[PDB]
């Protein structure tokens, strides 16, 4: 009288909202190694496409709140939209979020988080099941999340945790660049713009130079939200008319203009002989990653 | 085209008219009176329903097309290609319009058989617009589309069993899609 | 059938009057919503089979309706049910495109309630399946178009009582 | 076979007919079950009003034995 | 003969380059499934 | 299944 | 409108509207502003359109307003002007809907039978609509008049 | 049954059953015991037949119970087996009635549409019945198997 | 229409059950009766014309039914009455072979009572003619086979009355 | 084509092309270069559109490329990508023609019969076209993608 | 039926090829001609009745065909002859718009000779009439569009001869 699949599903239902959410994430990591792979084509995932765009468009704080709402069965339109989906779609929807979490498009689980004692045991039970039994338990773990008007409710909500240093550059120590990179990674556009002249100009990746303080100011408010850019090395020289021409490179740990979490980037700073920046050029360096390529 | 009679059963009180409409129906669908190729009549209950106004002429006409007698006369002796053109002749009054129509009825015959084909013709919008619910089908003289008039003419200028040839085996395509 | 324009025309014609300012406003409003309706119609046609698949899986499958004794038991009746839903969605899409439910009165709610009562088709289960169609569509076309599709799918539901 | 008994009033739209037409305008007829969906659609498209539908023959809920 | 359009040979290189991964052999067993209790209920 |  | 015609065409094949039909619908709703402008023009000038048309017709057809004429006398000639106003109102309906269908269904099916019963010379009715077209085309631009002409012509054509 | 089929064929010609329609009814009713035996042997080992059949199907179509397959997962494999028991139950109906009409009316009319909506590969459903015919053929004498196989094969043919 | 066999099959399918012991007992009962049914059908078939002729001769001829003002008067009415009796015997034979009266409901009685009442076909005289068919048939097929036939000819009479 | 489609619509009514139809044709010919550019884009990147979309499909539907799957093995996998190439080419025919009939007449009439005969899971074909629609959309601006998407969605909506 | 665009597409399809630069050149040539074809088509449709009237006057009237015993004699045959000329002009306008004569081979010429030869319609007289239609429409739409319409009316005439 093993009856493993329903007994395992019973154990998951007893875990608190936090443990359930943590468990499925760590289950996602095991997928392809100890757990079954996904087959999103077997779900009508076009039903969840719009909801997945809304989450991507959210801020990092809101995204994690959205997924906590799913685990807490909170009454929100996303949870209502979630509850109307089929079991396969739900599982495929969570799969997409896990794919994006790894891709950095959605905020991750708290840094260095550890799966609880009870949750890890329920995970190991799933790990020992056959493939077909795993998906069934996984399907039922998430089938009841979101909001359903009826008999539902969780004992304890699992709120997200409420939560900036100086960036080191090899061979470059110009303060103007240092304030920019730190200000950029801090999303402090109200301060970052003060490093650009009123007649300055910026050149975004795959774009023409944009000339204007207000234009460059607006661009930051639009296409640089929650964006992390790491400079690793560079070089500084004066080039012409006293302007200083610094070429600092590095990497971007955040998707940007079709870039990936592990794409290298370059900055060409062009700033006044007497201070702030007159021009700057940003160019994501192409590599086996060619998913930012258009056609004509 | 002018020297004909259209049997439109406007009432069921006149049993002589009802019987005249019925016998015209047999002549239209089977191309002549049934006596010399039946043992006893299998349509007596169908006539009873029409005469009792429980069905309409359209239902009577379809009842003739789905009968074993019709199957014996105009399905078993001929290939499905010729069944199509004899079908449209008897029930629509015309040769098949185009290759789309030949295709449409060839799939029905290939998959559902004879009764489905008759049901498709008599229940279609064309039949109702032309002959309606109360009128026995009759020979038509269509002007459009191209070749419908001469093809219908060749169908209706032959006696029953005059030969075993297809008037409209298929429309020669002008542009082969894919070839 | 009459679309939103012909409905406004008919309202003026029955009184034998020209199109006045209020009637012009209604025509203007319909014209301005045209792009949104055509957008939603394109989305529904691309996912129509999927919409009915998921609405059925959500409202009818693995229930008494599909088990022996249920009206949707047998492949014969299952397919008949799938067809009905397929026609409901398409006609609700016409009604949304036209901006007027007259096509639903004429080509859906014309003898349908009496056919269903003759065959023992459960109206309650039919209404739930349609409601599931409304939920599934809204997840595909958004909220502004999904609300409009819901208006006409609701019209069918209440038409069946 | 199962059969419906249907009443329908089908008006005239694009012509003023001069012959008697009552017989094809307001009528009651038997329709085989396998033709009703198609027939109902056709009447609806011709502008007809389906005023009454009854299962004249057969029983509701039959799984085997439809003839 | 020279390959022509529509011939699947033209896409063998693309197939080999994609090198799609087949599923692992399933280990499901009919004998160990309780049909009545396992069929979903909704 | 081979097409060669 | 072209919306109903598209749906009716789509429903005959039990199919959804194809992309081409949807594109045509999108173009139709965009041009709605121009359609409304023309209809407002005809509606605002309807009294002058009919009055001048009537004068033009009667000069061309004194017999109809002469003794024995169908429109003879003040009471009958006023009724004749009312019919011209009816058909002007129908042409306005055709304009906003972009199709002649409302004109056909309200005023052209069985129109010959009705006027023959009343003893109205149908060719004189057809002439009146020609007169209204002439006057009306003078109150709007070339494009707008060309747009409205189709509906004026349709009434004339069905009255031969 | 064979009786209803004969009656329908005769009523289509408004005539009494011919000699052959009567012979086959007489032959069928005398053979009732043998048919009831086959129906009983199939009913008794239905649990065995389906589960043995399912395992053979999976060895033939491992894809359907692997990620992306229609029957992937415990509950889906159970539903798939549930369907194999349905079509075994209908095969017993066919055997006793001597007619494939009960099979068509319950489980083969519209089956192609139903499985299209659900996404099941129907040819794999045909293979499942091909497996049940093999497993069932071993539980009965050769003659009990020849008659039973006819109704299995009708299901196989209708599901292709 | 359901014969005796399909009545059992349909009764199990609505439950989703295999043929149980009791269901097989009904099939056994019918399989045992089958020899009597077929023989009686083959006797009636060879004598159906005769059976109706004496039924009418004993029941309706030389009475006010066939005299002027009677409902069999006029050759059209006489032929219709004879035709109806031919139907009643042949369909009773169908129902007797099948072991169930459903075929009578679907293909004989559908609108029959309303038809007869609207047309003023005398029910009482019609019932006597069917009773006469019963008595003549019984004398031809033996007592027991004439008991089954009588059930279905009595069923037709109940439908009319 | 848009021209053929409107002609057959007009011939079906035994009428000359309406002003609405003639205006749609005029716009299509005058926007011709923009459509051909989209078709040129799809044509030139057909290798990458099919390969990437095919790579995504097998990730989304691993069963079809597993033992017992219709596309198992490199050779069957090649035919599946060939089929995707067929459907991409048809989408480009639809783009330049402003109508779906070239797509329908070449590769959608009888598609269900063809793929059920071959055993191919048709809904996976709908998925493969869907995958091509994303890859193609990501190679062009949003307005261009919208024009091509209509034809991708038509293919998807028909097979599915 | 095939127009100029689908002629390009079909030629590519039969070889299984996407449209290359040369194929796009052909589509561009037809797109550049679109304005000319549309304007001519609207002028012809607005003048169709008058085009045929003048074609008949100069080609058919006051001849053997209209005198008693002639094929155009009797009002029905005269009316049929005008109707046929309306058809030829209307389908030539389709062909001129499509830029392709295939519609003429399919929807006009298919079985036309057989029809006329069986009815006794004079083939030479109808060809002369169509040529008169060609002359008349050329003087209405200009030489360039007149010569384009001339191709498709001449195509019909060559089909009939
Ligand atoms: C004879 C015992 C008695 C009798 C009979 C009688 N019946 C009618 C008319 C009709 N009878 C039927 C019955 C059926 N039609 C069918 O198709 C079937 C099912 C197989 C049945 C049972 C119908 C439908 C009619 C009306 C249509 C018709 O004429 O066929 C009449 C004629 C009435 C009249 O004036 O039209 C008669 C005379 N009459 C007696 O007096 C006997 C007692
Ligand atoms: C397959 C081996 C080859 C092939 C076949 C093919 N056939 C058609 C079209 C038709 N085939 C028929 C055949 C029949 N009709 C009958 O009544 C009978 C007797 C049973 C037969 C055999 C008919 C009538 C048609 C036309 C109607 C229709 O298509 O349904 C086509 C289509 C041709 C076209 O372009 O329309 C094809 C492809 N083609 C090959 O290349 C194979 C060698
Ligand atoms: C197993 C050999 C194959 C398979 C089966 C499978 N079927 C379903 C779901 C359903 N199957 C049916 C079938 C019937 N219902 C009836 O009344 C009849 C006649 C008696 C039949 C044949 C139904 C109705 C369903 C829907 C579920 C419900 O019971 O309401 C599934 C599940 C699909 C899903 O996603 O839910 C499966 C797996 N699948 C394969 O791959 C095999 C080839
Ligand atoms: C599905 C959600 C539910 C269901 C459906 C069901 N319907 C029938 C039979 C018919 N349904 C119709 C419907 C229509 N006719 C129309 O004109 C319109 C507008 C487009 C509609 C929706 C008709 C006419 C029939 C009878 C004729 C035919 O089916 O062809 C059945 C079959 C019943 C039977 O006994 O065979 C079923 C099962 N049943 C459920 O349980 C669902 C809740
Ligand atoms: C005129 C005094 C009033 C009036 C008439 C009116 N009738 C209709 C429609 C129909 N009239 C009939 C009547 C008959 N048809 C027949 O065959 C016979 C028997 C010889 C009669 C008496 C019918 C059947 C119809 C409907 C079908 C048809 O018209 O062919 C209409 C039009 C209804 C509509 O909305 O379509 C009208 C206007 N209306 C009045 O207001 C007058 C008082
Ligand atoms: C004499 C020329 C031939 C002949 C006659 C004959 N008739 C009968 C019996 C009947 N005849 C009728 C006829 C009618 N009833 C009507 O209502 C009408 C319309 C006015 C007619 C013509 C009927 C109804 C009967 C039945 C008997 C009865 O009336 O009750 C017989 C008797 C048959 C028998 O065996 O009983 C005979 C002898 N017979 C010939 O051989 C002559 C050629
Ligand atoms: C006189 C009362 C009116 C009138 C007559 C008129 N007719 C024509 C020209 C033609 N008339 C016919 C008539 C017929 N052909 C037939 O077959 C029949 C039935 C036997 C008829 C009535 C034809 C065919 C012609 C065409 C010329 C020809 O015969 O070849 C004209 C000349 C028109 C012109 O421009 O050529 C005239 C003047 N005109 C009036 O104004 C009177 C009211
Ligand atoms: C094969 C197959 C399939 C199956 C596919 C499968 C098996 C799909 C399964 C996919 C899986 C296992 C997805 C799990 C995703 C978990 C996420 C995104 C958790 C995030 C957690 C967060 C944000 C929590 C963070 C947290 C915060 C904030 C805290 O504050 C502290 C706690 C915590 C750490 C929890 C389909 C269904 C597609 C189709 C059918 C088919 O055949």
């Amino acid at each position: 009288a093993a009856d493993v699949v329903p007994a395992t599903i019973a154990r998951f239902s007893q875990l608190n909202a936090e443990d359930q959410l943590a468990l499925i994430w760590f289950a996602y990591l095991e997928m392809g190694k100890t757990l079954t792979i996904a087959a999103p084509g077997a779900a009508s995932m076009q039903l969840a496409e719009n909801a997945l765009k809304e989450i991507q468009a959210m801020g990092p704080l809101q995204q994690t709140q959205a997924m906590c709402d799913l685990a807490n069965r909170a009454d929100t339109p996303l949870c209502r939209t979630y509850a109307s989906w089929s079991p396969n779609i739900k599982l495929g929807f969570w799969y997409r979020l896990g794919e994006l979490m790894e891709q950095g498009f959605v905020a991750p689980i708290p840094a260095g988080y550890q799966l609880s004692a009870n949750a890890n045991a329920v995970l190991a039970t799933i790990q020992g099941l056959e493939s077909g039994q795993q998906i069934t338990v996984l399907r039922n773990a998430v089938v009841d999340m979101g909001f359903t008007a009826g008999k539902d409710g969780k004992r304890i909500a699992e709120p997200v945790v409420p939560p900036r240093t100086k960036v080191s550059i090899e061979g470059v120590t110009n303060a103007t660049v240092l304030n920019y990179m730190d200000n950029l990674n801090a999303n402090d556009f109200d301060t970052l713009i003060e490093l650009f002249t009123s007649d300055g100009a910026l050149q975004p990746p795959f774009q023409r130079p944009i000339v204007g303080k207000e234009n460059v100011l607006r661009f930051f408010r639009e296409e640089c939200q929650n964006l992390k850019l790491i400079p690793e090395r560079g070089v500084t020289e004066p080039a012409e008319d006293g302007f200083t021409q610094i070429k600092v490179t590095g990497k971007v740990q955040t998707p940007w203009f079709g870039g990936n979490v592990g794409m290298n980037i370059a900055w060409r700073f062009l700033l006044n002989p007497e201070g702030k920046i007159f021009f700057v050029a940003i160019d994501l360096l192409a590599s086996p990653k060619e998913l930012l390529n258009f056609a004509r | 085209r002018q020297q004909t009679k259209v049997f439109k059963l406007v009432s069921t009180y006149d049993k002589v008219a009802v019987k005249n409409a019925i016998r015209a129906a047999y002549r239209q669908v089977f191309e002549r009176d049934l006596e010399p190729y039946i043992i006893n009549s299998e349509f007596t209950a169908l006539e009873s329903k029409l005469s009792n106004n429980e069905i309409n002429v359209k239902e009577f006409i379809e009842g003739l097309g789905t009968s074993e007698l019709y199957m014996k006369e105009f399905y078993a002796p001929y290939p499905n290609t010729k069944v199509i053109e004899m079908g449209t002749k008897h029930f629509l009054g015309r040769a098949p319009l185009n290759q789309k129509e030949i295709q449409q009825y060839n799939q029905i015959l290939a998959s559902q058989g004879l009764k489905a084909f008759i049901g498709a013709m008599v229940n279609g919008m064309e039949y109702l617009q032309t002959f309606g619910e109360d009128t026995v089908p009759y020979r038509r003289f269509p002007t459009l589309p191209a070749a419908n008039f001469p093809n219908t003419e060749r169908l209706y200028n032959k006696l029953t069993k005059q030969d075993k040839e297809l008037v409209v085996p298929s429309f020669t395509p002008v542009v082969k899609v894919g070839g | 059938m009459q679309d939103a324009i012909t409905a406004v025309i008919n309202s003026a014609d029955v009184q034998g009057k020209y199109l006045d300012g209020a009637a012009m406003d209604k025509l203007k409003s319909y014209f301005a919503s045209g792009e949104l309706r055509v957008r939603a119609a394109s989305v529904i046609s691309a996912n129509a089979a999927t919409i009915v698949k998921e609405a059925v899986a959500k409202s009818l499958l693995y229930s008494d309706v599909t088990r022996p004794g249920g009206n949707m038991y047998t492949t014969r009746r299952y397919a008949a049910c799938i067809r009905d839903l397929d026609y409901y969605l398409r006609y609700a899409t016409y009604a949304m495109l036209a901006g007027d439910a007259s096509i639903l009165d004429e080509r859906v709610l014309n003898g349908l309630k009496e056919t269903y009562n003759s065959l023992g088709v459960p109206i309650s289960s039919t209404v739930q399946a349609i409601q599931a169609i409304k939920e599934v569509t809204a997840s595909l076309v958004g909220a502004d178009a999904g609300k409009e599709m819901g208006v006409y799918l609701d019209y069918i539901c209440s038409g069946l009582s | 076979m199962r059969m419906f008994r249907i009443t329908a009033c089908v008006p005239s739209q694009t012509r003023i007919r001069t012959q008697r037409e009552l017989q094809n305008t307001y009528f009651t007829k038997l329709v085989p079950y396998d033709n009703w969906f198609r027939e109902q659609q056709r009447i609806m498209k011709m502008g007809g009003k389906i005023v009454k539908v009854e299962l004249a023959t057969g029983r509701p809920g039959t799984n085997a034995g439809l003839a | 003969k020279k390959l022509t359009a529509g011939n699947p040979m033209n896409f063998l290189g693309m197939a080999r380059s994609i090198n799609p991964a087949a599923n692992t052999i399933p280990k499901v067993s009919a004998q160990n499934i309780n049909i009545e209790a396992s069929v979903p209920r909704r | 299944r081979r097409f060669i | 409108s072209i919306v109903t015609k598209s749906i009716v065409n789509a429903d005959a094949e039990a199919r959804y509207l194809s992309p081409g039909e949807l594109d045509r619908i999108k173009a139709f709703v965009t041009g709605g502003a121009a359609r409304l402008r023309i209809a407002e023009t005809l509606t605002g000038s309807r009294e002058t359109i009919v009055k001048q048309a009537g004068d033009r017709l009667f000069q061309k057809r004194p017999d109809i307003v002469s003794p024995g004429g169908n429109a003879y006398g003040e009471e009958m000639t006023a009724t004749c002007l009312r019919d011209m106003d009816y058909y002007l109102r129908l042409v306005t309906y055709g304009v906003v809907s972009g199709d002649v269908t409302p004109i056909e269904e309200i005023g052209l099916v069985g129109v010959r039978e009705m006027y023959r019963s009343l003893g109205t010379p149908i060719e004189a009715v057809a002439q009146s609509v020609r007169e209204m077209k002439e006057v009306a085309s003078g109150l709007m631009s070339s494009d707008d008049a060309a747009e409205a002409s189709a509906y004026f012509d349709f009434v004339i054509g069905k009255m031969s």
